[PDB]
């Protein structure tokens, strides 16, 4: 079976007006 | 039940990965491979019961991580204000 690595969620950024 | 996205979120397929972007509030997430594949099953309908049997039947961990780890993970998205509650 495949290496299991753990369910991750990272913030890239944050969109805002120029 | 059925797991949803907020309507404001849209998501993408990158060469880092799968990102998802709130169009609301600018933020914008990266979701690593195993996060992608939870989200994306339970975004076809399905149950988190059904996508902790995948885990375990396709990747090196136990039946109880994995329910524990989508259920983290969904927890995270509706925190984060991906995921309705
Ligand atoms: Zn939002
Ligand atoms: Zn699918
Ligand atoms: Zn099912
Ligand atoms: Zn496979
Ligand atoms: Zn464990
Ligand atoms: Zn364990």
């Amino acid at each position: 079976k495949k290496k299991y690595t753990a369910p991750q969620l990272a913030k890239v950024g944050e969109f805002k007006e120029a | 039940a059925e797991f949803r996205l907020r309507p404001e979120i849209s998501v993408a397929q990158t060469d880092y990965g799968m990102v998802l972007l709130d169009g609301r509030s600018g933020e914008y997430w990266q979701l690593n491979d195993t996060a992608a594949l939870i989200v994306q099953r339970l975004l076809d309908g399905h149950s988190p019961a059904d996508v902790a049997q995948f885990l375990t039947s396709e990747y090196e961990v136990e039946r109880t991580d994995a329910e524990r780890d989508i259920a983290a993970l969904v927890t995270s998205l509706k925190e984060n204000g991906m995921a309705l509650p």
